[PDB]
RNA sequence: AAGUGUGGAGAUCGAAGAUGAUUAGAGACCAUUGUAGUCCACACUGCAAACGAUGACACCCAUGAAUUGGGGAUCCUUACGUAUCUUUCUCAGCACGUUUUCUGUUUUCACGCGAAAGCUUUGAGGUUACAGUCUCAGGGGGGAGUAC
RNA sequence: CACCAUGUUCAA
């Protein structure tokens, strides 16, 4: 039973032979780069309660000059993406939905 | 004179069935998408007569989407529907 | 189908008829395009909308009227619309021509479930849209009912026999195709005469938001 | 619409789009043209897809430049396509 | 004091159909009608029917209720709606000009009727 | 590569006829594949066809009239004696009433029914019904 | 009595549609089993049960059990029909398959092997029919062969009016649910094959619901 | 993807079949001589022997008995 | 990839091994290490879920988004529609837009097929209506990819 | 993300 056409990974049949693996973001498991689920997070450094304390005590930072943030590009193992609930198991008809941009 | 005979010339089979006017496909008894469409023959004053032109289409041809192309091709051949504008 | 057996020009589009079609914008298609309605397009305008050939619009309009006028017991024609903009026009076409009509949710089993008490068996189905009336068409596929449709530029034409090309989207554009078809079926029957204009206003075919 | 495709006698719109070998009878895309030299003025016959660099036999100059498809004639030269 | 059963709701719509004119926005008067128009044995249901009837009388002051089948406010407003002006909306559309597009006007030269009168090119 | 041009032609006719087409374009053609089609014209399974001249092998445009169910090619072209016609009819034809087996004989390319009457044998080319 | 609901059964009860081949001509669904025993004579219509086997559904606390019954019907003159219904009691599913087998009635074209001399003894061409993996192939046989078939296709081919036939079966024929419905699909294809008898053009007719539309409106 | 035509391809088809008949456990037992040389009867039936000792062979699951049999 | 031979290299990870811990036991997972290896040169091996669990070469095959490289335009109809912005030098340039067409990797979508899951111009379709060419393997589960 | 191993033979 082929659970999914493309077999879990972005490689088609006659395109690549292999893709060199990356380590998982927390597991450290080596999975191929096209297989491993990849999220680019734009996480702020401070919570909006905590950022308001720091922006008030800052000569630089205010409503005019915004505070920096973290830009890190996480890539996870498939065991690692389910367990951190980055990704979840979806119904059989619902598995083909593909999101091309961050919602 | 249609259907098989006996060598005594009596029409042996029951039920000579219809044929599709587009694809010459013999319409079966369970082909429940097969439709007949009667088009009114109309006179010189634009009022219908008592005669109609009937054309029957098989069920798979409607199933694909190709029936509407077939009704055009028939009614141009029968002379029912004009193929283009006249010259201005 | 504006070709009669004798060869007269009685059914052909006139400069009064085509002037109504241009005013009601029932020749403007949508931006998208399907394969089966690709033959009905004249060209694409700027802002990417499709223009429908008014010859092929009028020839498929009269062809659908030569089928409806060749129905004794006109209640065997059922005309139906799941979209809301059609429902007022479906009522007035059914009033002047004398056909069955249905609007709203189609309630599946209307054509197949024979022990229902809302069980009808029409001979010709007229749908306003092939897409929103997918359920009316798909039951016609089961019980031998040919389908007349007001198709837009992207229409799924599985099981549609006489596909009329028009603009079935807008409120004025719809209902103008039902006025003009009701105006025509009454002419082919001989109820109204082709010389004088049909006095009955188009405005009653338009859907009006009663709140 | 309303005209069906005839495979023996295809439409000019259908047939002009086709690849040169996918035509009903295959044929060239290229042609010859009568190129006048920018100086020197003498006419030369230059093939439209000339991968070699043709020279003016009088001028001694090169009035063509090969490309991936049609070859590019020099600036300031006049040319009209020859028939057949 | 929770969701009304479909026994309460189907019966309450039938009271509004057959007896719309005898009912208003009060509980304690609508209850006295429903004891004379419903032959059931329970006083608990007849309290719940007079509660949901009173609710769908406040809904009929606002607008239409689905499944109400009142057939006189629907027969009145079907007559008030089927009214048209003397000049059609198509006859007022030609009388200013139809103003077709580039591609449309380039099509209308090709027809056997030519370009119709009262037209423009925009 | 293309091995049998007749087997190519009959496969494109049979494929386009189960799709219900009005015309096929057959490429390449031969003297054999036009002599097969003229057997299929004489018993009216196809209509008029037209051979376009390249200075290559030609192309054939065949007008279909809905009557052909299946035409195919028997490969290799097995030798068929006169005693062997009733064996080939039971194998590839649906009935003894209709349907033809085309053979290439010394007398020409004929169907099985004509070759039985002229008392000849040949190599079998194909069938149509 | 039997009050009909469909327009076809109104015309059958009124004797406006007189024979069963007038329904087969216009591809009409029957939808009411009283149409068939009205049009076919009552003594000239045979039926008997092909198979009854139980099918179980695992539930919480045990198995659910319903019996799936197969019935075949047809006079032995070119009409055949097979229906398969299910039911909790074995008596209900046998009765429901009788209702079902008449709705699926369908005609069988019959023909000749060699020369034509009387009523047709065989099917007019080689035909196969496939349901599941079980495909049976029915081949015309000579005049005095008999039905050469397994006893489940042989009983179906007797009711269809076929007197002499060769038969093959390609795979898992011990499944009789698909073996029965593959003999039915093969005999149903006998009016699907276009032979040079039927090449001729026939003049079109009018639907019984087209012609008798004025009578059917008088039932309302 | 299975087999070969060709009017002159019979040696290929004869070789192809003679090797694939060895996979048939009925053809291979009827055409090898380990079949009779290891059969305790000499490729025959009803061989005589001398009773040595009596054995009770217990039945397989789900049955339960001991089967009375001799070793000869 | 692991492995082997001879020379280099030896940062990091690290079969073996050593210590912690968890455990009823822990020869494991987890933590700290650490040898061979990892990396290069020249030889050897030829053992993969070496996969699309799909042999190669042709043929026919409906539809709508896209994408990569190249090229070209701006009673069955005798022909036709062009925008954007960067521009002192690998610059008569670059990218785009609308449209053609060839080659490649694909996607949601008509037949048909299949026991089904599913496949579908990229066939698993064109197959009991069974023959385009060639080729390799299989014949109930084991023993056994064992013994010689 | 502490630890969490197992339940005799046929049969219903
Ligand atoms: O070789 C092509 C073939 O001739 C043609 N049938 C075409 O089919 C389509 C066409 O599909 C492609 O759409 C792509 C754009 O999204 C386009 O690719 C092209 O992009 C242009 C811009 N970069 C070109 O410059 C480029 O060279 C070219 N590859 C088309 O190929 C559609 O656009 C049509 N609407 C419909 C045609 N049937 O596709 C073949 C290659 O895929
Ligand atoms: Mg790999
Ligand atoms: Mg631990
Ligand atoms: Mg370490
Ligand atoms: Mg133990």
């Amino acid at each position: 039973t082929t659970k999914r056409r493309n077999h879990g990974r972005s490689k088609p049949a006659h395109s690549r032979g292999r893709v060199k693996p990356i380590h998982c973001f927390n597991c450290g498991r080596l999975t191929p780069k096209d297989k491993a689920v990849g999220r680019f997070v734009v996480r702020r450094m401070l919570d909006a309660a905590s950022a308001r304390d720091v922006a008030e005590a800052s000569p630089v930072y205010g409503a005019n000059f915004p505070m920096p943030k973290l830009y890190m590009k996480q890539r996870f193992c498939i065991a690692c993406a389910i367990h951190s609930r980055t990704v979840r198991a979806r119904p059989v008809g619902n598995r083909k939905i593909r999101y091309t941009r961050k919602v | 004179t249609i259907g098989m005979f006996n060598e005594e010339g009596e029409n042996v089979d029951l039920y000579i069935p219809r044929k599709c006017h587009a694809t010459n496909t013999l319409i079966e008894a369970h082909d429940h998408a097969a439709v007949q469409i009667s088009i009114a023959n109309v006179g010189p004053n634009g009022v219908i007569n008592g005669t109609t032109t009937t054309l029957c289409i098989a069920g798979y041809l409607r199933s694909q989407g190709e029936s509407d192309h077939a009704i055009n091709h028939i009614t141009i051949d029968r002379g029912i529907m004009r193929i283009k504008t006249g010259k201005p | 189908m504006t070709a009669v057996e004798s060869g007269s020009k009685v059914l052909r589009m006139k400069e009064s008829d085509a002037q109504k079609l241009l005013a009601m914008r029932c020749h403007i298609g949508t931006r998208n395009q399907s394969s089966a309605m690709k033959k009905y397009i004249y060209g694409r305008t700027a802002e990417g909308s499709h223009i429908i050939d008014l010859h092929m619009m009028w020839e498929k309009l009269i062809l659908a009227a030569r089928v409806i006028a060749a129905v004794e017991n006109p209640k065997d024609v059922c005309v139906c619309s799941s979209r809301l903009y059609g429902t007022r026009a479906i009522y007035k076409f059914s009033q002047h021509v004398g056909t069955s009509f249905h609007g709203g949710r189609f309630i599946p089993g209307t054509f197949t479930n024979q022990i229902q008490k809302k069980f009808v068996q029409p001979r010709v189905l007229v749908v306003t849209d092939p897409r929103t009336d997918h359920q009316a068409i798909r039951e016609a596929s089961l019980v031998n009912i040919p389908v007349i449709a007001l198709c837009d530029t992207d229409a799924p034409l599985e099981y549609v026999d006489i596909a009329i090309p028009c603009n079935n989207r807008g409120i004025k554009s719809i209902g103008m195709m039902y006025w003009l078809l009701a105006r025509e079926v009454l002419r082919l029957r001989g109820t109204i005469v082709r010389s004088v204009p049909w006095e009955e206003k188009v405005d009653l075919f338009f859907y009006r938001d009663p709140n | 619409g309303f005209f069906d495709a005839d495979l023996s006698y295809p439409t000019v719109r259908t047939e002009r789009m086709k690849h040169k070998r996918r035509r009903l009878v295959q044929g060239p895309n290229s042609y010859f043209m009568d190129v006048s030299c920018p100086r020197c003025r003498q006419v030369t016959v230059v093939y439209s897809h000339a991968t070699t660099s043709v020279e003016c036999k009088g001028c001694s100059k090169k009035l063509c430049r090969p490309t991936g498809g049609k070859a590019l004639l020099v600036e300031g030269c006049g040319y009209r396509r020859k028939p057949d | 004091g929770k969701i009304r059963t479909k026994t309460v709701k189907r019966a309450s719509r039938q009271v509004v159909e057959k007896y719309y004119s005898k009912l208003n926005f009060d509980f304690y008067q609508n209850k006295r009608v429903i004891m004379d128009v419903t032959i059931a044995e329970s006083k608990k249901l007849k309290n719940k029917i007079a509660g949901y009837t009173t609710h769908i009388m406040k809904r009929l002051a606002r607008g239409p209720v689905r499944g109400i089948s009142l057939k006189l406010q629907e027969e009145e407003r079907e007559r008030r709606m089927d009214h048209a002006p003397a000049t059609s909306d198509v006859d007022k559309a030609i009388q200013s000009g139809v103003s077709v597009d580039k591609r449309t006007m380039q099509m209308l030269q090709r027809l056997e009727i030519g370009v119709p009168r009262r037209v423009k090119r925009a | 590569t293309m091995m049998s041009v007749l087997a190519n032609a009959l496969r494109t006719i049979a494929s386009a006829e189960r799709r219900g087409k009005r015309q096929v374009l057959i490429r390449p053609s031969s003297k054999v594949v036009v002599k097969f089609l003229q057997v299929m014209q004489k018993h009216g399974y196809i209509g008029e066809f037209e051979i376009i001249d390249d200075h290559r092998a030609g192309k054939i445009v065949v007008n279909l009239n809905g009557r052909l169910n299946k035409c195919g090619a028997i490969c290799p072209r097995f030798d068929c004696a006169t005693t062997d016609y009733e064996k080939w009819m039971k194998n590839i034809l649906p009935s003894r009433q209709f349907g033809f087996v085309v053979l290439t004989t010394s007398l020409g390319i004929m169907d099985h029914e004509e070759a039985r009457s002229r008392n000849t044998g040949g190599k079998v080319l194909g069938f149509f019904y | 009595e039997w009050v009909p609901c469909t327009k076809l059964g109104r015309l059958v009860k009124a004797q406006k549609v007189t024979s069963l081949e007038e329904i087969f001509l216009f591809s009409m669904p029957i939808k009411e089993h009283q149409i068939v025993d009205t049009l076919i004579a009552e003594g000239q219509l045979h039926d008997e049960m092909m198979k009854i086997y139980p099918v179980q559904k695992a539930t919480s606390a045990g198995q659910r059990t319903r019996f799936k019954a197969f019935n075949v019907v047809g006079d032995c003159d070119g009409h055949i029909g097979i229906g398969a219904r299910v039911g909790k009691e074995v008596s209900l599913a046998i009765r429901a398959s009788m209702i079902a087998a008449k709705l699926n009635i369908v005609p069988v074209r019959r023909g000749y092997w060699g020369n034509k001399i009387g009523e047709p003894h065989t099917i007019p061409m080689k035909v196969t029919g496939k349901c599941g993996s079980v495909a049976v192939r029915l081949v015309p046989a000579p005049r005095g062969t008999g039905i050469v078939a397994a006893p489940v296709p042989k009983k179906i081919l007797e009711f269809a009016g076929v007197e002499d036939v060769y038969t093959s079966s390609r795979g898992k024929t011990r499944t009789h649910g698909n073996l029965i419905m593959a003999t039915f699909y093969a005999l149903r294809k006998t009016y699907g094959f276009l032979t040079p008898d039927l090449w001729a053009e026939t003049e079109p007719s009018r639907d019984p619901t087209d012609e008798h539309a004025e009578l059917l409106a008088e039932m309302t | 993807m299975t087999k070969t035509n060709g009017q002159n391809a019979a040696r290929k088809l004869v070789r192809l079949r003679r090797r694939n008949r060895w996979a048939d456990k009925g053809w291979k037992r009827a055409h090898t001589f380990a079949a009779k040389k290891a059969n305790p009867f000499g490729g025959s039936s009803h061989a005589k022997g001398i009773v040595l000792e009596k054995i009770g062979v217990g039945a397989k699951q789900p049955n339960s008995a001991i089967r009375k049999c001799v070793r000869v």
